[PDB]
RNA sequence: GAGGA
């Protein structure tokens, strides 16, 4: 994306998205017309992944943990998740 | 393909823009170049009226004056008419009729007399293998009757 | 703001179809998108500034139109045709008898 | 292959140009992008016959642009190849895998498969040609090329020549 | 803008509609979706080859359309194809699929009642392709065998067999001959061998309708344009709800070939077909009657296509029949008695930012030279420079504002300015009156103030009320408006064939005390009263 | 034209379309105890002759199926007895114009 | 409901109002062709009133004595007095108006003298006499047959359909009947003469006049009369704020009325709420 | 001042008549989600931002929060937020393109949940204007629609001069006679 | 088939508002594209104002067709039509 | 006789309130409602399924269904509507869009 | 939710 009249190759161009254009703020010349303003069981082997997720979760809810701990946990699971260093290990030590 | 094969644009029914039907019209190189020059010499003619108020040199040495004629970006039109005085055969004009005359004689389909005309060879066979639709049309001794009549008019100009 | 219909109709009992048209293309979102003059469908694969169009499933290549539509519009027949139904389009009055 | 034809325009004629003399721009653009163009339809159209009996009836005013409209009905004659036909020519440029050969206003390539075995590439020739049993084949050498695919694309057609047959490389 | 083409450029004139040929479908797809895996390619967010763009359509920003590439906005989207394991029903026809078989011979396939028959004689004739097969229908709804040979007897191509009493269940037939569920893929070569004539003897067309394209066997899979990716967070980007529902009849129909392939418990077959017709089903319309309505995580059902053009803000009457236009302003309105009856008092800082654009000729070169001088925003100025080949030039970020000289032909997008006519409509809008045209004259003070005897055809009053105005682009729009849709023009309605302004409360209530036999004016306030005619010849 | 005062034996009915070209025509006699065209709110119907019909097609420029309609089983059409296609011209009292003609054809 | 329904419904070149498929709705706009915006009521002075009185006002007799007019008024007023050539033609015309007369009392039965109509005479008739201060002691300059000849030829000339052939004439002759009728009443000879007294310049200034705006009043090919004629249904509708039924004075017709009415009618509805059957 | 309302006099708003504060709390948090997608409160530089909004960037503090008691307008940013590319973009929060104010207290706390999140208060004093709404204690909607100074509105001889204008007609199709009694 | 005969146009010879009303934004649309000009501007500048005094003086050469229900037309060109409005 | 009691009977609803409304735009709306030789309601099983437009008819009411209708009968919806040329954004043959001047 | 009208 680059102004074929100022031609600088990092382009110095600001976005003016009231207008939805898009502008080289250096010679004036509009680049893009348009601004789309966005702002508003067992197939998977997501089985396990689920029911740690579910395990997960009640024990949450038990320890009234911060759903950000919640999140910690579940994103530490899906990253391990299957290893031979795991090994098993009762599918409930992973989870503490 | 080049059995007859050939697409709406290329019926036998060419319409003219007065809106009623003809036959198919198509060019060998028996009339191209002697029909190009003839038409550049109207060109040229209006050219110069609304102003007012062998055959190789014949070809280039004028292609360059209607090219000032002609708005001269056309220069792939020279190389038309370039391929036409390498493998074009004919020339004064009654000769390609005569020709012609006799190809409507032979009830050929006018694809296939100009087939005949374009190309230059010396039998039947040779255009058979040329030219698939002339295979049977005719009597193969008839192809090379009017095969030997064109090396009769096949004169290099 | 929303040019309701009521508001169409009004500019049509005025009788302001230029204006109509205006409002309705280029106040709001006029598409250009090309069309197979066979099959009667959007899908024509414009390769652009090649000049390159080409609908295959007609396998045409030369016949092709370029029309200008409201973009709302052509979300519709996209959505006729995900439903199954084809929307052909054709640039000229059917009257082959 | 070339053919006399009538073919039918729509010129657009931008409003500036609305004097009492049109018809000159009018016909004036007809030629300028006319003759010698080519079309996915028709081949390249060569040259157009009658320049003063052209039905150029009457104009339409596009509802924005005020351009006005022009529907010109005229005849001309255009080549155009067509598959299995039978060509002569000569060739531009050379390629590792065949040969470009100009048929005339276009240039129509052979390829590597679609030449005898016994006519071999040269790259150390200069230009490198195209050495047969029998002909060694070259930039100005005259090919009798048979064409074998056409590209019916707009504006642009390409041709597909062969010269694996009988009668054909040198003419 | 958009760039050139070189295609001609036409107007549609006739929209002939159909269904679909599965061989269609796969003729015109690019690719063929297989993994509901829609764009992590298990990492990287970029884009698996599987659903959403194994090349059909630019999502992010980069032309790579396959090969069309097109960038972003000017891609059509160009569609996929999916192939049923089994084919199903398409909700939308399954009452005419019901209607159809019967009247169809079970087995050989052709009409239960036909011809001879006196009735049916009648109803081949008669036109309306809808009547002409609810006759039929009507005829053959008791027909109950394949009538081997007719009476005088006579025979015709009968292969005489008792067929069943069809009957509809969720998304499936049911028939009791003197029972069995109608499975879809006989029903599918049933229809096959209809004829191709008579099922044009009863409505459908050969070319474009076949009924047989009634039942779906191929699915196209409508490109990512049509289910955008809303990246409501930064890092993820919420799917489309449509394509949730790809997601599931994708993974049902990979169940089914699974189930089928890999041996097959020969009835959960029916347990996992009746999975995918369902998707597919609500997929199409997630509002079928008597059902349950296919939810997505959330509780909230899903939009299912159907939905999506619903009247009241479908597409059709929310963004065809009326959509949301850009150069249009909108406010509280105030009566003012010292506004022509055509005028209307725009607000400066409106007139601030609607623009018109005039294009540069001998006439006014100078004058919008002086309006580009002013830049955007000391008021008669301009916004924007449009040099030809249409590329805008934004007049807040030129340096060299007053610099650059008009080529005759460029447009340049001014301010609006006074007389400018502008459209003005109150909705609701039960009159061509509700909406007129004004000329424009700008003032401090943000309210939209006009005359006042315009109220009633607006039916306005100024406790609050607030109108739109629309302004024209274009030559031949803003001169439609004053020639047309101009206030005065509209005097007198149509309606009634009487005035439809007049004058009205204060000046109503005044003009008659003046009136009055018992006034009698002084010189001076006489003087001043004349002198506020503003056509006073200037005679006392 | 057959008057019957009460009703038809249905198999009878059967019989009506008997003998082309000729035609039958049954009126219940109840239904013909008060003229129906005597009545103010009836226009008087005009039956026009099939020259007059191609006539009129051609001013206006029409296909026959462009003409408003009016059911054969229309009391006035039974009282002149049409026949599907012949085209009726129908001439009112109007309020704007005094004397309004208009056509409406028998389908 | 209505605005989709009449939604496309115009008027086309020939006068006639079409819908989209072209079938045709009304063979001319409104059976007139006049535009709604250039009506107003305007009486017709033939088809109310007593005989004696409508005779009085428009009987001409330049041989018997009674209905003679007096000859001062007229420039000619003299020698005319016994003419036949003459008497003839007066005879004719009142001939016609008593036809008038006739037509009039059975289209409208009742004798509504007032109707809608297209251009207003009466405001020519005064703007010409201002136009010309017309004293009212000169004897007019006219003749009987500039009258009646003029008033014919205007007939003439008042155009709604510009066809060649009787079909399109008798389409004409019907679309301009009424108003023919009023022209006619209110151009009488013996009332131009007695009352109105104008010049011969301004008689023929008023025919220009009348025929120019009625010219000038003919519906434009083109107009969406149908939404037009949505709207200007619904609109009212929507001003019946009280809507449903007011026969709380009188429950001897708890008659359904407003809103709930009109939209029992659209849908046509075979079970009305109160179905009556008025009989005289 | 007819077709209802009115005539307000503008000396009087002067004396401050009718006139209000305002008061808007915009709200922001760190990240709701993301192990380390963790969105931080600071001022923005060009440190592969990216995603600069084009505002102004220059009223708030290292701690992305603007000081109370600075004005603002447009569309400042008042919370400076960056968000992690795991340089890291943008996601302030300017405050309405339309409005302007003070900022009148600035809170800083922590969630519920222990996420660090803030709450800003602007102040805005709201003058009557030319079109702004008013309305008795009856029934009568109004806006203002003109404002004349003192000296041009009537005056009794005891130099009263009333600060509001509506117009008779309002009265006899409501029958709003408790106005009258009120008045 | 399909245009008529210039006589046998059975149309109005005047010209409707909707007419008057193209023809003018037509003709300002041309005006301000630098179309020629066939008459004296008096420092005329508005193209609509222009192109209302060259109708009044029946100046516009412009092209669109007319049409009945069936699809013929009739051409008038504005010299003929009769600009009563 | 049908068409003028129904005249007769909307004139009657709505000079009842007392306002008056130009003769043509009734009678207009009347004949609309009697072309088809039988009283044609206004609502969607009335009029809405003529044989008009397509897209006419699916802007209505029962757009989708109407669409299915439309799309199994192969239907040939020719855009000359007024509606039709809206959704396609094209100037509708209307008012200012029908007519001719040429060059 | 809000909601003015
Ligand atoms: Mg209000
Ligand atoms: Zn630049
Ligand atoms: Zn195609
Ligand atoms: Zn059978």
């Amino acid at each position: 994306l680059t102004c074929p009249e100022c031609k600088v190759y990092p382009p110095k161009i600001v976005e003016r998205f009231s207008e939805g254009d898009v502008v080289c703020a250096l010679c004036g010349l509009v680049l893009s017309d348009k601004l789309v303003d966005t702002r508003s069981v067992m197939d998977k082997k997501d089985n396990e992944v689920q029911a740690a997720f579910a395990k997960i979760t009640m024990l949450c809810d038990a320890a009234e943990l911060p759903k950000i701990v919640k999140d910690c946990a579940k994103e530490a699971y899906k990253l391990c998740h299957d290893e031979k260093t795991l090994k098993g290990k009762s599918m409930e030590s992973i989870m503490a | 393909a080049a059995t007859l094969q050939l697409g709406q644009e290329f019926q036998l029914k060419q319409i003219n823009h007065q809106g009623e039907e003809e036959e198919l019209i198509a060019l060998n190189l028996s009339e191209a170049r002697l029909v190009i020059k003839e038409a550049l010499v109207e060109r040229r003619r209006a050219f110069k009226r609304s102003q007012k108020k062998t055959r190789e040199k014949e070809l280039e040495s004028i292609d360059v004056l209607l090219e000032q004629t002609t708005g001269g970006n056309n220069k792939d039109l020279k190389n038309t008419m370039q391929y036409l005085t390498n493998f074009s055969r004919f020339r004064d004009q009654e000769t390609v009729g005569a020709v012609i005359q006799l190809l409507k004689s032979t009830g050929l389909h006018p694809f296939e007399v100009a087939q005949l005309g374009s190309l230059a060879c010396d039998t039947a066979d040779e255009a058979k293998t040329l030219i698939p639709s002339l295979n049977n049309k005719i009597s193969d001794d008839e192809l090379e009757r009017i095969l030997k009549e064109l090396s009769n008019l096949e004169t290099l100009y | 703001l929303r040019f309701g219909e009521m508001e169409r109709d009004c500019m049509i009992a005025h009788g302001a179809a230029s204006f109509l048209k205006e409002r309705l293309m280029e106040a709001s979102d006029a598409f250009r998108v090309h069309i197979c003059g066979i099959c009667g469908l959007m899908t024509v694969i414009a390769k652009l500034n090649h000049n390159q169009f080409e609908c295959k499933g007609c396998d045409n290549k030369i016949d092709i139109y370029q029309i200008h539509i409201p973009y709302a519009a052509k979300l519709l027949f996209q959505e006729l045709m995900a439903m199954n139904i084809t929307p052909r389009l054709y640039t000229d009055r059917s009257r082959d008898f | 292959m070339f053919f006399i034809k009538d073919l039918s325009l729509n010129i657009t004629l931008h409003p500036s140009f609305f004097g009492p003399r049109m018809k000159q721009y009018l016909k004036t653009k007809l030629l300028e992008e006319v003759e010698g163009s080519c079309t996915g339809k028709f081949g390249y159209i060569l040259c157009v016959l009658d320049y003063d009996n052209i039905d150029i009836q009457r104009g339409r005013i596009l509802p924005t642009d005020g351009s006005a409209e022009f529907n010109v009905k005229y005849r001309a004659v255009v080549f155009k190849p067509f598959k299995g036909e039978v060509v002569d020519g000569t060739v531009v440029s050379c390629s590792q895998h065949g040969f470009e050969v100009q048929v005339g206003p276009m240039k129509v390539f052979v390829t590597k498969h679609l030449m005898p075995q016994d006519l071999t590439f040269n790259a150390g020739s200069n230009p490198p040609s195209y050495q047969s049993s029998e002909d060694v084949i070259t930039i100005k050498s005259r090919i009798r090329v048979k064409i074998e695919g056409c590209i019916s694309q707009v504006s642009s057609i390409h041709a597909i020549g062969s010269i694996k047959e009988d009668y054909l490389g040198a003419i | 803008g958009q760039q050139y083409s070189s295609a001609p450029l036409r107007t549609v004139k006739e929209v002939q509609f159909g269904l679909f040929s599965p061989e269609e479908v796969r003729a015109i797809s690019v690719a063929k979706i297989r993994f509901p895996e829609t764009m992590d390619e298990t990492q990287t967010r970029a884009k698996i080859g599987g659903l959403n763009d194994p090349r059909l359509g630019s999502i992010d920003r980069n032309l790579k359309c396959q090969t069309c590439q097109e960038g972003m906005n000017e891609c059509p989207g160009h569609f996929g194809h999916i192939d049923l394991a089994k084919p199903v029903f398409h909700v939308g026809f399954i009452a005419k699929i019901k209607k159809v078989c019967e009247c169809v011979c079970m087995h050989c396939g052709k009409l239960l009642l036909d011809e001879h028959n006196e009735l049916m004689r009648q109803a081949l004739a008669i036109k309306d392709s809808k009547k002409r097969f609810a006759a039929i229908w009507t005829l053959c709804k008791t027909k109950m065998v394949c009538e081997t040979d007719v009476p005088s007897l006579v025979s015709r191509g009968g292969c005489g067999n008792t067929q069943p009493t069809i009957r509809k269940d969720g998304l499936k037939l049911v028939g009791s001959w003197k029972l069995r569920v109608l499975s879809t893929e006989e029903i599918l070569n049933i229809f096959k061998h209809i004829s191709v004539k008579d099922f044009t003897s009863l409505g459908f067309n050969e070319v474009f309708s076949r009924p047989e394209w009634m039942i779906l066997t191929c699915l196209p899979v409508p490109p990512p344009p049509v289910r955008p990716s809303i990246s409501f967070n930064e890092s993820q980007r919420g799917e489309d709800d449509l394509t949730f529902k790809l997601a599931d009849i994708l993974k049902a129909n990979i169940s089914l070939e699974t189930l089928e392939h890999n041996g097959a418990p020969h009835h959960a077959i029916e347990e996992a077909e009746s999975l995918l017709q369902f998707h597919v089903a609500t997929y199409m319309d997630n509002d079928i009657a008597g059902q349950p309505q296919a939810l997505q995580k959330s509780g909230r059902p899903v939009k299912s296509i159907r939905a999506r053009l619903k009247g009241k803000e479908g597409r059709i009457r929310g963004n065809l029949m009326g959509k949301r236009v850009d150069f249009s302003a909108r406010t509280v309105i105030s009566g003012d008695p010292n506004l022509e009856l055509d005028q209307v008092g725009v607000p400066k800082s409106i007139a601030k930012t609607l623009t018109y654009p005039e294009v540069v000729t001998p006439y006014n070169i100078d004058r919008l030279t002086q309006l580009v001088r002013n830049g955007p925003n000391e008021h008669p100025g301009a916004k924007y420079v449009i040099r030809d080949s249409g590329d805008r030039i934004d007049l807040r970020y030129s340096k060299r504002a007053g610099d650059i000289q008009l080529q005759y032909g460029w447009k340049v997008e001014r301010h609006i300015m006074d007389n400018d006519p502008v459209l003005f409509n109150r909705q609701p809008s039960l009159h061509k009156m509700s909406m007129m045209a004004h000329r424009v004259k700008v003032i401090p003070y943000s309210t939209f103030r006009l005359n006042l005897s315009v109220t009633s055809p607006y039916n306005a009053d100024f406790d609050g009320d607030e109108m739109n105005l629309h302004v024209p682009q274009s030559e031949e729009t803003r001169a439609e408006l004053s020639q047309l849709c101009a206030v005065p023009l509209q005097i007198v309605s149509p309606q009634s064939n009487k005035p439809c302004m007049g004058i009205v409360q204060d000046t109503l209530c005044g003009i008659r005390k003046l009136t009055l036999r018992d006034t009698f004016i002084e010189l001076d306030q006489v003087l001043n009263m004349l002198y506020w005619v503003p056509d006073w010849d200037g005679v006392i | 034209i057959f008057v019957y005062q009460n009703n038809i034996t249905p198999s009878a009915m059967k019989l009506v379309p008997s003998i082309p070209p000729a035609t039958i025509e049954t009126f219940n006699e109840a239904a013909l105890v008060v003229n129906i065209t005597h009545h103010e709110l009836v226009p008087k119907h005009i039956r026009l002759s099939s020259d007059e019909k191609r006539e009129l097609l051609k001013r206006y420029r029409l296909k026959e199926s462009q003409l408003p309609r009016i059911q054969r089983a229309d009391p006035v059409a039974l009282y002149l007895g049409l026949k599907r296609g012949e085209v009726v011209k129908i001439i009112r009292k109007s309020e704007t114009s005094g004397r309004y003609a208009s056509y409406r054809i028998c389908m | 409901r209505l605005v989709k329904a009449l939604e496309d419904i115009m008027v086309h070149y020939d006068n006639t109002t079409r819908n989209s498929l072209g079938n045709v709705i009304q063979f001319i706009y409104g059976e007139d062709g006049m535009d709604a915006a250039h009506i107003e009521k305007q009486s017709l002075d033939t088809i109310g009133g007593s005989d004696a009185a409508f005779e009085k006002r428009y009987r001409v007799d330049l041989l018997n004595t009674d209905h003679t007019l007096d000859p001062s008024l007229l420039e000619s007023g003299s020698e005319i007095l016994g003419d036949l050539k003459l008497q003839v033609l007066l005879d004719e015309e009142y001939k016609q108006l008593v036809k008038d007369r006739k037509f009039l009392r059975e289209v409208f039965v009742d004798g509504e003298a007032n109707w809608p109509l297209p251009v207003n005479i009466r405001r020519i008739i005064q703007n010409a006499q201002q136009t010309f201060h017309i004293d009212h002691t000169k004897p007019s300059d006219l003749t009987i047959k500039d009258i009646v000849l003029g008033v014919k030829d205007l007939q003439e000339n008042l155009l709604v359909l510009r066809g060649k052939n009787e079909i399109i004439q008798n389409a004409q002759r019907d679309a301009v009947t009424l108003f023919c009728c009023l022209l006619r009443s209110r151009l009488a000879t013996r009332r131009v003469l007695q009352e109105y007294r104008l010049t011969k310049q301004a008689f023929d200034w008023v025919l220009s006049n009348i025929e120019a705006q009625f010219l000038r009043s003919v519906v434009h090919p083109g107009e969406m009369v149908g939404v037009l004629a949505a709207q200007s249904i619904g609109e009212p509708a929507t001003q019946m704020t009280l809507n449903t039924f007011h026969f709380a004075g009188v429950a001897s017709k708890k008659v359904t009325s407003g809103v709930p009415r009109l939209k029992e009618i659209l849908n046509v509805a075979k079970n009305m709420k109160t179905p009556s059957l008025t009989v005289y | 001042n007819q077709e209802d309302s009115m005539i307000m006099n503008q000396s009087s708003i002067d004396r401050g008549l009718f006139r209000s504060l305002f008061f808007r709390s915009y709200m922001d948090q760190e990240k709701k989600y993301g192990m380390s997608i963790t969105e931080t409160f600071e001022k923005p530089q060009r440190t592969n931002t990216l995603r600069m909004k084009h505002g102004t960037y220059d009223k708030l503090d290292d701690d992305g929060l603007i000081a109370p008691g600075v004005r603002v307008s447009g569309e400042d940013v008042i919370i400076g937020k960056t968000t992690p590319i795991s340089s890291k973009r943008d996601a302030s929060t300017p405050l309405r393109s339309t409005e302007n104010g003070i900022v009148d207290q600035v809170l800083v706390t922590t969630n519920q949940d222990g996420l660090k999140f803030v709450k800003v208060r602007v102040r805005t004093t709201k003058i009557p204007q030319i079109g702004d709404k008013f309305a008795s204690r009856h029934g009568q909607k109004g806006t203002i629609g003109i404002t004349y100074r003192r000296e041009d509105m009537p005056f009794t001889a005891e130099g009263i001069v009333p600060d509001l204008i509506i117009n008779p007609h309002a009265i006899p199709s409501r029958m709003t006679v408790a106005h009258l009694i009120e008045c | 088939e399909k245009a008529i005969p210039k006589d046998q146009r059975a149309t109005t010879p005047y010209m409707t508002k909707y007419e008057r009303a193209r023809i003018l934004g037509t003709r300002a649309l041309q005006i301000s594209m630098n179309a020629p000009v066939f008459v004296d501007l008096e420092g005329e500048t508005d193209p609509l104002r222009i192109a209302m005094k060259e109708l009044a003086e029946k100046k516009i050469p412009l092209v669109i067709r007319r049409y009945l229900p069936d699809g013929s037309f009739e051409d008038w060109s504005v010299e003929e039509l009769i600009v009563d409005l | 006789a049908g068409r003028a009691a129904l005249y007769k009977e909307v004139y009657n609803v709505i000079a009842s309130d007392g306002s008056y409304v130009n003769y043509r735009h009734m009678a207009l709306l009347v004949d609309v409602m009697t072309t088809q030789g039988g009283l044609t309601s206004v609502t969607r099983h009335g009029f809405n399924r003529s044989n008009t437009g397509a897209l006419m008819r699916c802007s209505f009411e029962e757009t989708v269904e109407i669409l299915f209708e439309a799309g199994a009968s192969a239907e040939l919806d020719d855009c000359r509507g007024v509606s039709e040329n809206v959704i396609l954004g094209q100037m509708a043959p209307i008012g200012t869009g029908a007519f001719d001047v040429m060059i």
